[PDB]
């Protein structure tokens, strides 16, 4: 009858997650009903209220006591417990787990949820190992009910990955590289400190920071048939949300750029609405903020040369567009809860 | 790794053995003779104590990896 | 015999950058820095010169002013400010060349009211406008013609791709290639939100993810012709003071695979382009660039190759210092072959 | 009837300003009509709607033509000279220019709106010469309709005199020292290029750079009774937006932290509200953005010493607080009209 | 008969430490010789060389194994183990700690390292609890030999207390208000995460973040007189490294800027050389970078009202300079074992 | 347009300034 969701790790997908939910809340099968992170309710409550990127959270009183978080009246109970096997989730009845943690998305990690009481977790975060990926839009139907551990993948996957299925469907992607720049996020160090990655040891405010990412390869996950055809990097840049993709493919059947914008356009209105949107605007980074499209086509910058190598350019909110998906991948779950 | 909870319980054992019996005893250079052994043993893929805090605190700042 | 007068048009980034470049390798040059024109005073540009953000505090000589000219180590360059060129008293001061570094100049009638003004030659900092020869050092400056009184050094972006671009084209034969710049930004970016003919430069600059139009796309092509019109991209300005990095995806002809490719690259960096190309295997970032004059340094643990025949590289430039490096070494080939 | 206003500079202030108005229109005797700008009606129509700062705007829809802005069907003429005698300010019927180019600031030169056919002139900054100066909630209140060009101080003497009036009439306040640590405007250089102030020629997003701060001698203008013994400092640090102003005044009637708050406070809620906010919040300078306020006191921050040494700290947006106040000098000018 | 030295904890001040014992090592009676860090020899090394401030090292090629750290042919042993108690120090033949985690800043904490062999900790930040402080050129003369934990203040403190030392001296300090604009350290969030310190959790690069400053307390443990008379904050903004302190003194001898800035030349050529630096340019942050005094007084910013108000400003670089006085104070103590 | 005819007569301003880069 309603779903009794809790958030493992309260950071800035927990917390936009969160927020997401908060402003969906009419039309929605999830019941938030309690916290676990590292930290406590009233410094909670503080940040979600007052968020340096969605600036202060307008809708409802936030508040908090020694051990809940309330917004507009509804109460979340908070834990503060690093392993997931002491979680209350069997008291509390948590039938779904958000797992924002980052630490948690192995099968065995995740399973902890379980073990504490929960019933599925949904891992925001690429999986490791054999973890049914989802990216809605392009394959969550596919999703069985009988699963109780499944990751909504990485931001940039669900950037590229709707992107991708639309031209691969129009031309047929032969081979497909990609680099995300991407802005900043929580595993840079602020100066250059101790990392088991040597670039993320590099003080991320003032450098340019190439990663290793595998949402390329993370692609071939949920559209299978290109699998082992898509590669990319990232390149972290001086910006604390948004970011933008870059696909170049050779595609099988010649095309120029103005079909290119036009299948994804059609796409945009029809197929993949809500999930891809399709903009000839001259904007920047900072319009983006607080999009709820998993992709935005820049279609100024389509290029296409000898008609089967494509270009394409799509902005995406990494934090609150992929925390839409986040909350979509849940809600569906929550209808086909079995 | 094994030798290593070995050569710590291995001097707990010969201080212990040590101090009863005197710093003459036969005892006692029995005890660092079993320590020198298993010492010897320790020393006869490099992996790093960094690696093993991240196995065992992934979640600090020197440890996290967001897949974007 | 004697050294090629130069003139300074434009103090900035490039203009101060090229200056230092000079003042440190001026025990082996064939020019000789005598004048500069700025909007600016020579007391404010003597400040600038030895006061630099991204270069630190120069510390080779002592930099003082009056009012007429700027001193480095006493050695003076008179210093002129007038908007025109054409009133420029290049003629009193023997200027045999002129480096174009206001961004104001690029084509070849703006360009050649330096030429009006009595100067001999003009080097542009910047991708000429209209049909201006274009000279990339280490791929095409050999074919300087000493009859051309004006030319185009390109832009930071062309000159770390095209040395790239001519290593990997010989090798595996370009077929067509995309381009992306993740730049710094630059001083035709506005600091906060204001009035531009680019709505998109128009943007906070340090603030901002702002794709723009780059012209390295074409330049490339000039400077190797061969892949005129197989070549096309984008920069896209972020929020760092300098150095860049250029991502380059091609379509090659004879496969190959990311070992093969590093490794031409890095035979080309020790041998034919020594100086121009640098071989990196190091996990470094932008800053570690600083002041590297290198035309690209090659970030050889990116590279990736998918199928044989896509092929993907990526390049650090430090956009202000390595240009203005080469900026020196063409203006240097010219006082070689002068008439 | 409506007072038919122009801007002079369509930039930071002068398009804060409009959206400002756009926002309080319903309820205003202003009527903005026209506007002249370096540039064109579909550039600034473009910068008006996408700003870095304020978000996309969302009240009115913003469009443009070759001749004018249209901010929800009501139309601003666009002219682009860039010498105010050559303005069809006769032509236009235009009453009150808002000038904020920044670079007609004394008398004779903000005087050539007036030949053009203008009636009055607000300056959006300090006055060069007897031009009369007025913070509003401080002095504006002595406005006399036979002025027709006026200054409306800086940002910074805006958040500063409202609190300095306070603690001047309840402590006494024989001499104090200032340093606003300070956003950076269009002011500074982008990367080090030349400038008549050799600091504000340095790179603004890679260091802080020390300068002067127009409160030092403006705040004595508007409390004449304390000419000559403030002074201070500013110095810009790297935030595109919002202040903070540091003030240590000697003053006369001994004192401590809790009285100082309960006086500013208690004043926040009767004579200067809407003017000063009295906040006890732990935020930072993200959460003031869009503030109405001219200072927000951060009562966390009140320190005292030996009961004569006060410190006060007060946030303000330099932007938005500061269009407010130029929107309040207008209306208060078009009220008394003459 | 060097002093034997192991740094704790290899961050920004444990590394600018020891490139600054490299540059110093010919004079030196010191010999680091171990470290321990949360990373392997491989990591630091690469860190130590690669400073996203201080630039690659050029002094000395640096490289690694499993057991070492190499710096031109000199060995570092390294461990990686938290708890000081394990730690290898009596082996190693250990006589100096330089304590630089930041996490062990009491007595019992630092200590832990005295149970492991060492002979002396010296804390690289403000102790918690009786541990005697010390700035150079303050008060590092009444060192005493039987003091075996010791605290070299805060950067703040080793900037400000050797101006209001001199100013004490020559003028009389009553009362002083403190406000550091002060780049933002590792102890900051890259983005809004949770901290003890509601403000210093807010994303750093983005915000004005007012915080406590050290020197607030700790210049009246140095100066002894002065306790209980000085007071202030910091202000964090986003530059990654180099400082400035804003102090305003009530004084009782009256004076004028021309006065006070003498006094201070006079003493930065005198008693405090090396420590003070005088300066009459119009420089930035960027400029103090790598600068080797303690402080670096902004002369033309000298402003004083009514003969009893003094404002001075004073640069800093908080990673560098502080770090030169780390080593200042373990050469100190290297000379006066007993 | 007269931000056209602008940016032909001053290059150089920070409203005009386009460095292909
Ligand atoms: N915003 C983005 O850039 C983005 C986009 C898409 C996906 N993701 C993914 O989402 C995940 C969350 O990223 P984030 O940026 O929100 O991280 P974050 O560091 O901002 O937040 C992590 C939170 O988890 C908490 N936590 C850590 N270990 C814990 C434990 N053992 N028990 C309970 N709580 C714990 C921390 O207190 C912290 O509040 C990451 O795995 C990332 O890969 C991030
Ligand atoms: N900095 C880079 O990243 C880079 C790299 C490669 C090429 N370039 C090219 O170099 C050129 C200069 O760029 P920059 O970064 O030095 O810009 P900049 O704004 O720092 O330099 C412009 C300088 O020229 C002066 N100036 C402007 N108009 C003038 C006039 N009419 N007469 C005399 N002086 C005038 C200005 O005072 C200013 O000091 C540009 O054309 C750019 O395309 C720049
Ligand atoms: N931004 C703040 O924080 C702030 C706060 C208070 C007061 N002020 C004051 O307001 C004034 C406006 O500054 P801003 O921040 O809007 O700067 P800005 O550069 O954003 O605005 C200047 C605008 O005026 C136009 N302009 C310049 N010269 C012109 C001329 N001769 N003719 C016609 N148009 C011209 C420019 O195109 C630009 O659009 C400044 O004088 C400043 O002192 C600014
Ligand atoms: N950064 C400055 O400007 C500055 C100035 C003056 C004083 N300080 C003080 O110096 C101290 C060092 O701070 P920092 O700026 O170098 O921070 P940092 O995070 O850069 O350095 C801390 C280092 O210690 C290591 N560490 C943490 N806990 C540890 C443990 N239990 N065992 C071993 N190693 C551990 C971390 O891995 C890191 O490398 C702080 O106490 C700070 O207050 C800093």
């Amino acid at each position: 009858s309603m779903v009794r969701v809790a958030i493992n790790g309260f950071g800035r997908i927990g917390r936009n997650f969160m927020r997401c939910w908060l402003q969906r809340k009419a039309n929605s099968k999830l019941e938030i009903v309690g916290i676990n992170d590292t930290s406590d309710p009233r410094t909670n409550a503080h940040l979600l209220k007052y968020d340096s990127m969605l600036g202060i959270f307008q809708d409802a009183e936030i508040t908090a006591d020694d051990d809940c978080i309330y917004a507009g009246g509804h109460a979340v109970k908070c834990v503060s417990d690093r392993n997931p096997e002491n979680l209350p989730w069997s008291a509390w009845g948590i039938d779904l787990v958000i797992e924002a943690t980052g630490v948690f998305t192995s099968r065995e990690g995740a399973s902890k949820h379980l073990s504490a009481g929960a019933k599925k977790v949904l891992i925001t975060a690429p999986g490791k190992g054999n973890i049914p990926t989802y990216v809605v839009g392009v394959n969550h139907h596919t999703y069985d009910p009988s699963e109780d551990i499944v990751s909504n993948a990485s931001c940039t996957t669900n950037c590229l990955a709707p992107i991708v299925k639309v031209l691969h469907e129009a031309f047929g992607i032969q081979q497909g590289m990609m680099t995300t720049t991407h802005s900043y996020t929580g595993d840079q160090r602020l100066l250059d400190a101790s990392h088991r990655d040597l670039r993320r040891a590099r003080a991320a405010a003032m450098n340019i920071v190439p990663t290793s990412t595998g949402a390329a390869k993370a692609v071939g996950l949920v559209i299978p048939e290109l699998q082992g055809k898509l590669n990319g990097i990232a390149l972290r840049v001086p910006t604390p949300n948004v970011s933008v993709v870059d696909f170049v493919a050779q595609v099988e059947k010649p095309t120029i750029a103005e079909q290119v914008n036009q299948v994804i356009k059609e796409a945009s209105e029809t197929t993949m609405k809500g999930i891809i949107h399709y903009s000839e605007l001259e904007l920047v980074s900072s319009d983006y903020r607080g999009h709820n499209a998993s992709s935005i086509l820049d279609a100024s910058l389509t290029m296409v040369l000898g008609g089967n190598l494509v270009k394409v350019v799509a902005w995406y909110d990494n934090e609150w567009g992929y925390s839409q998906r986040v909350l979509d991948l849940a809600e569906h779950m929550a209808a086909h809860w079995a | 790794s094994n030798l290593e909870k070995q050569i710590e319980q291995a001097r707990e054992e010969a201080h212990k053995i040590c101090d009863t019996e005197g710093a003459t005893s036969g005892q006692c250079a029995a005890a660092w003779d079993a320590l020198e052994e298993l010492q010897a043993e320790a020393a006869h893929d490099h992996k790093t104590s960094f690696q093993q805090y991240c196995d065992d605190n992934p979640d600090a700042a020197e440890c996290r990896i967001y897949d974007d």
